[PDB]
């Protein structure tokens, strides 16, 4: 569960994030591709040069989904249920790789938010990406 | 990998007993049941869409014998699983695009299947041995990956 | 998220356990310590020799807590609150281990149940040891 | 493990810029903050029951030092970890009883702490190379486990 001081934490690191959401989406993915190459099995239809516009584009869309689950922290179920049926029924990404992309977005945030990246915030954002990963893998079986 | 020869025997012993075929269909099948997102690779096979359907699907069965055959293979050659499996490693990266994590899942399902089939002959120690082999063989299949 | 089917399957199976549930629960630990030797780092007080009282004893306790989860299947959180506290606050076993012992327990069912371990049974039992695992690790952070 | 020339070179170069006792302290402590069951080995150390307490706990910060310092030295045997680490592996199995999952948890909070430290100098390529290093050191820690 996220306490309610987790929520504070997430809402006011992501509001930080603001209007770089995308770009940081994008870098997260690059980080993941380079540092964990097996994730690239699920992208064999992308050009995965860096700065592709497919990576771009996907990074945006990952960060607006996270943007929508920080708006709706208290019911991310209901908020995410579109993209949980997508990844359950369609995309079928093995659940391990949700910790690898959570890893690289925490690294990205840490890289870009040197004032707001406290211990306490680390902790809350780690938690928050674990919950969005469980609500994504929720409908898998 | 690293056996003990009291582990290399308990593996070779039991695997003379294995139907490949049978066990191979069963392993694959259960994969696909238990962890259905695995069926992302198999969409050319036919209807997967509940349990009897996956276990009696003849295309499951067929492929299930292919892989356990190659698994077979690698038992003959224990102590260099990477230089056995490197071609097939390459393949399931560059052609098939299979996450290695699916190697681990089948390994565990296989163990499952051995236990169900052999009963109280698949003791703890034998398990242990078979664990080290399947971990071995996953790791050997993932070697090629970039 | 356990279907009605799943319930059934699982009542069934653990039904069929019975009164060997303690014996079973020993042999799963055994299997775990031999196959995944890291897991012994949480029991350097025990004697983990084949036939150990101590493991037999523990194994009874595990078993019974699982029998209680099956009783309970609609309100596991409840029912397993204290041992969620326990493991959170006290034992502080890393959540990766939970997997390890759930596969060992499958392993042991498989070995004892040649009839009732069918595919579909296997899948509900895996989902059900997963959701046990999730409850026991819910209060860690 | 094996890293390129250019991999190795980029590890070595950042690390020259690292204050081993501050980064050691930081990573220790955020271990114990973000994954609070890590706390189980440490309840000599005194008051862990907030993030501020942890981070400014002396015994924390000494222990951090001393783990990082070892890791430091390690970076100079990156062709030979497992021999580097053999006897610590040992230790930490047979007398410390540390489940080697904590090794990996420390290696990914180390990474997060470089990134916070270095900002945009901790590029994706340089990430990647320390991920390789952090994994090597875990698995060399873990090598003598039984
Ligand atoms: C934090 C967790 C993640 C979030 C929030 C999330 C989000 C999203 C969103 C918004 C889409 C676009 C769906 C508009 O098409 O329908 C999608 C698609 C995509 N996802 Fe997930 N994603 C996550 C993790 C993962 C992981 C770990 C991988 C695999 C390593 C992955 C692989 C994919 C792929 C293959 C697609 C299709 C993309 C092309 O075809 O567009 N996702 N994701
Ligand atoms: C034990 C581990 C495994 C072994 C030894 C192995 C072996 C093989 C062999 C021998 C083939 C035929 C190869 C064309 O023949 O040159 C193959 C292909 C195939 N395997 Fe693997 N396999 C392993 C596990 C897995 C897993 C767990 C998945 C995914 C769930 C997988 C998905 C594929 C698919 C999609 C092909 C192509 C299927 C026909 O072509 O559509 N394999 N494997
Ligand atoms: C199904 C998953 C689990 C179930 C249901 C469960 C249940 C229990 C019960 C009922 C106890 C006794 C609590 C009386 O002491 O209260 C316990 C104790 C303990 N558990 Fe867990 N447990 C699980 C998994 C694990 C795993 C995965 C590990 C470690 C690999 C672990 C390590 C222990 C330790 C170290 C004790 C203390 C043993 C004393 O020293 O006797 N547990 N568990
Ligand atoms: C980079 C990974 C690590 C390295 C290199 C490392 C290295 C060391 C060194 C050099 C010692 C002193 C050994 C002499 O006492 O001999 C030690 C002791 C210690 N480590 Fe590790 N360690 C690592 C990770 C951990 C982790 C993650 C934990 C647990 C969370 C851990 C728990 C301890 C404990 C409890 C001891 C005993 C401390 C004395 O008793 O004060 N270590 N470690």
């Amino acid at each position: 569960v996220l306490s309610p001081a987790d929520k504070t934490n997430v809402k006011a690191a992501w509001g930080k994030v603001g209007a770089h959401a995308g770009e940081y989406g994008a870098e997260a993915l690059e980080r993941m591709f380079l540092s964990f190459p097996t994730t690239k099995t699920y992208f064999p239809h992308f050009d995965l040069s860096h700065g592709s516009a497919q990576v771009k584009g996907h990074g945006k869309k990952v960060a607006d989904a996270l943007t929508n689950a920080v708006a709706h922290v208290d019911d991310m179920p209901n908020a995410l249920s579109a993209l949980s049926d997508l990844h359950a029924h369609k995309l079928r990404v093995d659940p391990v790789n949700f910790k690898l992309l959570s890893h690289c977005l925490l690294v990205t945030l840490a890289a870009h938010l040197p004032a707001e990246f406290t211990p306490a915030v680390h902790a809350s954002l780690d938690k928050f990406l674990a919950s969005v990963s469980t609500v994504l893998t929720s409908k898998y079986r | 990998v690293h056996l003990t020869p009291e582990e290399k025997s308990a593996v070779t012993a039991l695997w003379g007993k294995v139907n490949v075929d049978e066990v191979g269909g069963e392993a694959l099948g259960r994969l696909l049941v238990v962890y259905p997102w695995t069926q992302r690779f198999f969409e050319s096979f036919g209807d997967l869409s509940t349990p009897d359907a996956v276990m009696g699907n003849p295309k499951v069965k067929a492929h299930g014998k292919k892989v356990l055959g190659a698994f077979s293979d690698g038992l003959a050659h224990l102590d260099n699983l990477k230089g056995t499996f490197a071609t097939l490693s390459e393949l399931h990266c560059d052609k098939l695009h299979v996450d290695p994590e699916n190697f681990r899942l089948l390994g565990n399902v296989l163990v499952c299947v051995l236990a169900h089939h052999f009963g109280k002959e698949f003791t703890p120690p034998v398990q242990a041995a078979y664990q080290k082999v399947v971990a071995g063989v996953a790791n050997a299949l993932a070697h090629k990956y970039h």
